[PDB]
């Protein structure tokens, strides 16, 4: 039992590949090293501390959502800056990736179908004693928030914008200043509030 | 329905304008390298014509060193098939034909010395249409 799930986040879509990746899946691993050759001793291998960006490539076909819409969806995702979550069940792969190249093809027969040839890249985020910041931050929320009964603007700021002290960024928006009263502390249920960015 | 067929007994062959009556089998085909390509929109595959290549086979019973002496020189073969039940005849000529291999030697036991010739021809002319 092998399936491929692409769980996008910036667009809340969970694409499951209708058809398995044809002939074979393959994944390479290559350690980071570079030769150094010393006089009268010869070559030596020195490990480099980082890790490498490795690719997963395969090819499928989309049988008769329609294949046209699926191809459009994947082409749109190709330009996405945010990462996609790729899960391959039988193969055992699971992690954030991003599509480097995507291509579709129509054949003389089977014109409804679209033969697909897609490639992925491992994704890593740049964050630019205490707990390490190893967790990926891929969670998404709507750009407009409906205030609940128990919410306070600091609570909204922490839930929807991070540090919690980011509330003046929400308040200073003129639409938020209009829907919210002139007192930031007092807020009401139901009214819409727009987080920044 | 009526009997108007033709038999090989009526065959008359002029190899370079000379009656080689001893030949008891002849066949020639004019084949074409038809390219077959598949189009995007059409379910059915499209066949496009190509150049034509003439081939002929001619075997009979040896009576002389005609073909061995001939070698690979170009020559002509005029094939005439005549209807005897009713008047009328077909007459073909292979415009420029050459041998592919000389049957230099062939014999076995007490069997008659048979000769087989195979070759190619560039073109043809149709002189009689029945």
């Amino acid at each position: 039992v092998i399936d491929i799930y692409l769980k996008n986040e910036k667009e809340k879509i969970d694409f499951h590949f209708p058809v398995n990746p044809q002939d074979s899946l393959s994944i390479k691993k290559e350690k980071r090293f570079e030769t150094v050759d010393i006089v009268n001793l010869g070559e030596f291998d020195i490990k480099k501390e980082g890790e490498k960006i490795r690719e997963i490539s395969f090819k499928t076909f989309l049988p008769n959502k329609n294949p046209i819409e699926v191809v459009a969806m994947l082409e749109k995702w190709v330009d996405q800056a945010e990462p996609l979550r790729l899960i391959i069940t039988g193969f055992g792969y699971n992690g954030l990736v991003t599509i480097s190249s995507f291509s579709n093809t129509q054949t003389a027969g089977r014109e409804e179908d679209r033969d697909i040839e897609i490639t992925f890249r491992t994704y890593r985020e740049l964050k630019i004693t205490d707990l390490k910041d190893n967790r990926p931050n891929t969670q998404t929320k709507s750009k407009i928030y409906t205030v609940k009964a128990s919410d306070t603007l600091y609570k909204i700021a922490k839930n929807l914008l991070g540090k919690g002290s980011r509330w003046p960024e929400i308040y200073n928006i003129p639409e938020n200043k209009k829907v919210i009263g002139k007192n930031p502390n007092i807020i009401k249920k139901g009214k819409l509030v727009i987080p920044s960015k | 329905e009526e009997a108007s067929f033709l038999n090989g007994s009526d065959v008359v062959i002029l190899i370079d304008g000379v009656e080689e009556l001893y030949m008891e089998e002849i066949k020639a085909d004019f084949e074409q390298d038809e390219q077959s390509i598949k189009l995007l929109g059409c379910q059915n595959e499209i066949s496009r014509v190509g150049t034509t290549k003439g081939s002929f086979s001619l075997n009979g019973y040896k009576t002389d060193s005609k073909f061995a002496k001939l070698g690979f020189r170009s020559f002509e073969i005029i094939y005439n098939l005549s209807n005897s039940e009713t008047l009328g005849y077909e007459s073909i000529r292979l415009k420029n034909c050459r041998l592919k291999k000389l049957p230099l030697i062939n014999s076995k036991a007490g069997e008659i010395v048979k000769i087989e010739v195979e070759g190619s021809f560039r073109g043809y002319d149709l002189l009689n249409e029945l």
